[PDB]
């Protein structure tokens, strides 16, 4: 019954940063939180035990502190390996234990307008009966952009599915596809076919289409 | 009943700076995200800057980085973006856009009718 | 050291049931409670159950009451998690967490050393092979700088797929989306590849779609029309 | 104004003896208590002294008063401002190393001659700045007119801006830091007692497990409030010992064994808790108390010297019953400190009446 609310649902900073993860309980949780580090595709690691001392082989620029029942999380000087996932958890009782709901720390970068482009399906899906239309928007920063689909001039939800990768080795943005399956007997229905998109790096939201 | 107001501007020497001004009267700025936008009369609408709530951070292209500076006043529901080392091919119209979108989606309706900034 | 393992996670059907095992080597099941730590796929970490070997303790969750049994065996120092009735929430990774006892120091290092964990999906779907489709190059595309291609994957039922593209030689470029859950109850999955256009007519672009759990490989081509 | 300079000097004089009775007072009880002798006791010890380096000239300044102008030389009355200078500034930063140990005694010899060698650096600006300017006839001895004036403001400034500012925040703090400490122990002890009255009026709808888990982050805050050390830990060990483990038997269903596991909860509260929490009640509120000894003779420092050199300057740089009434408030102020000490300090009191039934 106690839930912990993690305000930085995501955050943005460079190596060399200093950065700093807050969360509240509902009730006091005395001293008792704890602070953890998921890799993806990895076990969380913990770093503060008793919202203050940090664990016995974590680094020194972990620091941690409470005031009444806000809790923080403060990273001095980013690294390469402190890109991941941060929860924080109370742990008043073994019956009571609740997760925050996670600070992804990313890298910040220089803002990348999209590239967007649109695949029609091929004639052997199309053949199949069920055709796939997909957009997809290359190489852009920060992550929050949105994709509609505009079919004869008329918007369309819960027909599209979007995959965003994440942050990349080389240039470390963000790709997303969007696929918006249909049925053959609505396809051959209509002729124009457009994806536009919106994003904060682009002042104009672009649209691609084709007639078919 | 949005609008939007842009000061500052001017001739700028090169190496100079300018700290420009926008503000939106029937609107709160806190809560919506501020961006800034290049114009050059030869060129195409660019990007240099965008400022969400409180402090989540600013982001500025690839052109802007380190020179441009963005600051918000939610109690005065302004923005200040300050321009240092200038080059004359940063002479364009700033345009200041309001995001409209709460998760950033990047919804800009509410334009503004900008400041031209000119080098020598 | 001291150390835990998970076993036991796998594919069941709705409404089935699975025994993870929690292997703990070095220390005793007796002196620290032991807990599942269950995250889904894409979403936050939640607490399941916890088991205390010495008292006899056990509780959960209550998202999980009645249908989660949680039990321990200091023979073999481990731990078991018994799940019947397994509802279409529940395809998530389990870790298996160790955790000190009142009083002292041990109490308030919270899950100090955790299991990889195992992953428990359910569906009521069976193994079948892909269908790969060419996301042609349309010529109109940003003609004169550099185009995009691909070959989509449609109707998968396991989630390990691996798709290469022109049999490993192509690195620069790849974007390979995470596979997507469609109403279906199977997995779509994306491989985009940005190419220059002036090799669109002398290059060849192949991708090899390899799905080990149906021994599915399919090598389809990608042109422009 | 001749009435003015006949009603001062008796007054002047009586004061002058009481203050120089009341501090040798302070320096004989100091010269027979040297054990029990604090920071705190020795910076107010060197204030004492610095008082009785101001209190036995005052008869100069009530028969300059009463022959109604200067009689002696320039370089007495050079003399007479510089040791009403070393007075308030050696008052100001011995008051600033005592805000210096209490932060860093609370929050978490050498320094005396430093002290006395910056009150002889205003001493010497002093010294460079007064001479008798017979004005209307009158030989007063005022300090009145390009870089001495710069060199007293940069100083002004430094002993302004500094040590008053320093004061507010660290006694704000300290007032935030003892205030919240007492309060810290009165809400544990609140929800400690209040919520064993809910678990006892618990057989409802099972509101056991909301009410423990109130007293189980109360009674672990408790305990982060030596052979005595080990106890006070250990007494809540014992505490939470049985909590969870009327939380255990409250996971279960088993109301009944839960209240029985709550009579133990008051056992505990009794023998370890209550005991120690009325201790370290004692122990808060008399530290509170020595707090109120060292903001009095902060505050009636700032209230009785300050306001006569705010009008020591506007005289200077460019209403005389304005300047009359502030004459008398600092100069009032060399045996007002041992009246403040028998009135509000505890510990002056104890033996201030031991040595009367000596
Ligand atoms: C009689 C005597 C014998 N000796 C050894 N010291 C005294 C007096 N000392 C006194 C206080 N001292 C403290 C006040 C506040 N706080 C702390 C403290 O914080 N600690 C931690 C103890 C104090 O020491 C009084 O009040 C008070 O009178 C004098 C120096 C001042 C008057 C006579 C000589
Ligand atoms: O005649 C004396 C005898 O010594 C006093 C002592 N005063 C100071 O030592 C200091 C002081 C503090 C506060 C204020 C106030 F105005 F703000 F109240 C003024 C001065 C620290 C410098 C000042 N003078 C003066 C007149 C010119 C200064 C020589």
């Amino acid at each position: 019954d106690i839930q912990m609310t993690q305000s930085p649902s995501s955050l943005s900073a460079s190596v060399g940063d200093r950065v700093t993860i807050t969360c509240r309980a509902s009730q006091s949780v005395s001293s008792a939180v704890a602070w953890y580090q998921q890799k993806p595709g990895k076990a969380p690691k913990l770093l503060i035990y008793s919202a203050s001392s940090l664990y016995s082989g974590v680094p020194s620029r972990f620091s941690g502190s409470r005031s009444g029942t806000d809790f923080t999380l403060t990273i001095s000087s980013l690294q390469p390996e402190d890109f991941a996932t941060y929860y924080c958890q109370q742990y008043l009782y073994y019956s009571l234990v609740t997760f925050g709901q996670g600070t992804k720390v990313e890298i910040k970068r220089t803002v990348a307008a999209p590239s967007v482009f649109i695949f029609p399906p091929s004639d052997s899906q199309l053949k199949s009966g069920t055709a796939s239309v997909v957009c997809l928007l290359n190489n852009f920063y920060p992550r929050e952009a949105k994709v509609q689909w505009k079919v004869d001039n008329a918007l369309q939800s819960g027909n599209s599915q979007e995959s965003v990768t994440e942050q990349d080795s080389k240039d470390s943005t963000y790709s997303l596809s969007s696929t918006l399956t249909l049925s053959k007997a609505d396809y051959e229905k209509h002729k124009v076919y457009a994806c536009e998109v919106t994003h904060q790096g682009l002042s104009s939201p672009v649209t691609k289409s084709f007639n078919r | 009943q949005v609008q939007l107001q842009e000061s500052g501007g001017g001739l700028v020497q090169p190496g100079g700076s300018l700290r420009l001004s926008c503000a939106a009267s029937g609107r709160t700025i806190s809560r919506y995200a501020m961006s800034w936008f290049r114009q050059a009369p030869g060129k195409e609408r660019e990007f240099v800057a965008v400022a969400r709530r409180s402090g989540d951070g600013a982001f500025y292209a690839d052109s802007v980085q380190g020179r441009f500076t963005v600051s918000r006043d939610d109690a005065k529901n302004t923005v200040y973006l300050q321009m240092n080392s200038l080059k004359p091919e940063d002479t364009a119209v700033y345009y200041c856009a309001i995001d409209s979108d709460t998760f950033y989606s990047g919804s800009y309706d509410y334009w503004g009718q900008g400041t031209q900034v000119t080098v020598s | 050291e001291v150390q835990l393992v998970e076993s036991g996670g796998g594919l069941v059907q709705p409404g089935g049931s699975l025994r993870l095992s929690c292997a703990a080597s070095g220390f005793n099941v007796v002196d620290f409670s032991l807990h599942w730590v269950r995250q889904a796929p894409g979403k936050g970490l939640e607490w399941v159950a916890y088991i205390s070997s010495s008292s006899g303790s056990t509780s959960y969750a209550d998202s999980v009451k009645g249908r989660f049994t949680i039990s321990a065996d200091t023979s073999k120092n481990t731990a078991y998690l018994q799940m019947n009735s397994l509802r279409a929430e529940d395809t998530a990774v389990y870790y298996c967490a160790r955790w000190g006892y009142w009083p002292g120091e041990p109490w308030w290092k919270a899950f100090d050393y955790w299991g990889q964990g195992t992953l428990v999906t359910v569906s009521s779907a069976s193994t079948k092979g892909p269908s790969v489709f060419p996301l042609a190059p349309s010529s109109k595309s940003t003609s004169g700088g550099t185009a995009a291609l691909g070959c989509l994957v449609k109707d998968y039922f396991p989630e390990p797929v691996t798709v290469s593209w022109n049999s490993g030689a192509l690195t620069s470029g790849v974007h390979t989306f995470p596979a997507v859950l469609q109403s279906s109850g199977l997995y779509s999955l994306s491989s985009v590849v940005t190419v220059p256009s002036s090799s669109l007519g002398t290059q060849t672009y192949i991708c090899n779609v390899n799905h080990k759990p149906s021994n599915t490989k399919v090598d389809k081509k990608v042109e422009p029309k | 104004r001749q009435f003015s300079r006949a009603f001062v000097p008796i007054a002047y004089s009586l004061i002058c003896v009481f203050g120089l009775l009341g501090n040798i007072l302070v320096v004989i009880t100091f010269a027979f208590y040297k054990k029990a002798r604090s920071m705190t006791d020795v910076y107010l010890a060197n204030m004492a002294i610095a008082d009785i380096l101001f209190a036995l000239t005052l008869p100069f300044w009530a028969v300059s008063h009463a022959t109604g102008a200067w009689v002696f030389s320039n370089a007495t009355c050079k003399l007479l401002k510089g040791i009403y200078a070393i007075n308030f500034n050696c008052g100001m930063w011995l008051l600033t190393c005592i805000a210096m140990d209490r932060y860093i005694a609370i929050v978490q010899k050498i320094i005396c001659l430093v002290v006395w060698g910056l009150s002889v650096i205003i001493s010497s600006s002093t010294f460079v700045f007064n001479q008798k300017y017979n004005t209307q006839g009158s030989d007063v001895c005022e300090p009145k007119y390009r870089w001495k004036l710069l060199m007293l403001g940069l100083e002004l400034l430094f002993g302004f801006f500094i040590p008053l500012m320093f004061m507010i925040f660290c006694y704000t703090a300290i007032v935030k830091t003892l205030r919240r400490q007492l309060a810290d122990l009165e809400d544990n002890w609140e929800t400690l007692n209040d919520n064993l009255k809910v678990i006892e009026k618990a057989d409802n709808a099972a509101q056991v497990k909301d009410a423990l888990t109130k007293m189980r982050a109360a009674a672990l805050d408790a305990q982060k409030a030596s052979p005595e050390m080990k106890d006070f830990r250990h007494g809540f060990d014992i505490l939470v010992g049985q909590i969870d483990d009327a939380l255990k038997l409250a996971n279960e269903g088993k109301v009944k064994e839960a209240q029985a596991a709550a009579e133990q909860l008051k056992t505990t509260r009794n023998a370890y808790i209550q005991k120690y929490l009325e201790r370290a009640r004692s122990t808060l509120q008399k530290e509170v108390k020595a707090i109120r000894v060292i903001i009095a003779v902060v505050l009636v420092f700032l209230a009785c010297q300050i306001p006569h050199n705010m009008v020591l300057l506007v005289t200077a740089a460019n209403i005389a019953y304005t300047k009359t009434v502030t004459e008398v408030l600092a100069f009032l102020h060399c045996c007002l400190n041992p009246v403040l000490y028998a009135f509000i300090g505890q510990k002056f009191r104890n033996y201030f009446l031991k040595i009367l039934k000596d």
